[PDB]
């Protein structure tokens, strides 16, 4: 649901 | 002395603190700071970024722990956390930008 940054 | 001493070291806080603590207007880019997850377990590096079609954010980036070690994607990994941002802070390495300074309590 919340959003994080993929590398 | 512990990593977890170190100043940019903020433990058990929400997304909320994280990102209003770093998105004050005094703070640079690439301020940052390691936290505890909230909604998934693995630690969480916030940092502070500007984006010039955009604004200035917050990104989340995953700190996964490697069962074997450290990382955000799988092609770089670290032996400590301290080791992660020691690189980080250096190259930016796709990160939208280079770890410049400690978030400010
Ligand atoms: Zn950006």
């Amino acid at each position: 649901e919340p959003q994080y940054e993929e590398i | 002395a512990p990593w977890q001493a170190e100043e940019w070291y903020f433990g058990k806080i929400t997304r909320r603190e994280s990102e209003r603590l770093l998105l004050n207007a005094e703070n640079p880019r690439g301020t940052f700071l390691v936290r505890e997850g909230q909604s998934q377990p693995d630690y969480v590096l916030s940092v502070s970024d500007f984006d010039n079609a955009k604004g200035l954010n917050v990104k989340h980036y995953i700190i996964r722990k490697l069962d074997s070690g450290f990382y955000i994607t799988s092609r770089t990994q670290f032996n400590s956390l301290q080791q992660l941002v020691a690189y980080y802070s250096k190259h930016a390495d796709g990160l939208c930008h280079r770890l410049t300074t400690v978030c400010p309590t």
